[PDB]
């Protein structure tokens, strides 16, 4: 007889996730300021990383966190991002104190817990931008033409964030973001 | 496939 797995085994995540940090430095390229922190693939290792790092509300404005599937870089130019896009949450200045950390934590949970069911494979990762004019949180998906998947993810995400029907959140493709000034392909 | 609810995850 061997030991019972339940008593000593870590709780495996469906995917391995990598956490990235971005710090704004004017002298360098956008890419150069993007850096890997750390990867994990269990619930326990998720918490070990989360619990020792700064809350987003405490980061210096100009900085980002990004949680992305191992092997997917948190940039448009990644193979899995190029034809993709993002569900974007736009937060006003007061929401840094009330919602930012709550919404970001909920987003991580949606990611690592695979809350998107059949469409988990469409999810690339998520990004929180800490910015003076207003913080942003976003889930990145792989294909902006996948209307069924993109739309399912939006709906799940909104309800998990607990946002009411009056709050309209949009999905833009990265190709549009990269190449145009600030329309939504979908709303939720 | 591994799915975890938010309540399960928050317990850790
Ligand atoms: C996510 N991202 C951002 N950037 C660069 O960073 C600039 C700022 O974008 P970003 O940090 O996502 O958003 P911000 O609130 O800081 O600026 P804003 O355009 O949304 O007003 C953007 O205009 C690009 O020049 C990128 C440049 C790339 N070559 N590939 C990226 O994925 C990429």
């Amino acid at each position: 007889e061997v030991a019972n797995p339940e008593h000593y085994i870590k709780h495996p995540l469906q995917n391995r996730w990598a956490l990235w940090f971005f710090k704004n430095d004017k002298s360098k390229t956008w890419q150069a300021n993007l850096r890997l922190i750390s990867k994990f693939d269990t619930v326990e290792d998720f918490w070990a990383l989360y619990n020792h790092i700064q809350l987003s509300s405490n980061l210096m404005p100009g900085c980002d966190y990004s949680l992305f599937k191992d092997g997917i870089e948190p940039m448009w130019e990644d193979e899995k991002n190029k034809r993709g896009g993002r569900w974007l949450i736009t937060l006003n200045k007061q929401q840094r104190r009330s919602d930012l950390d709550r919404f970001w934590l909920e987003t991580l949970l949606c990611l690592i817990g695979e809350s998107f069911d059949d469409y988990s494979d469409d999810v690339c990762g998520a990004v929180v931008n800490v910015r003076a004019k207003g913080d942003k949180i976003a889930i990145w998906t792989t294909e902006c033409e996948n209307r069924e998947a993109v739309t399912h993810i939006g709906r799940v995400y909104k309800e998990r964030l607990g946002l009411p029907p009056k709050i309209v959140i949009g999905y833009q493709s990265h190709a549009d973001t990269a190449t145009k000034s600030g329309k939504n392909r979908f709303v939720v | 496939k591994k799915r975890y609810s938010r309540e399960f995850l928050l317990g850790f």
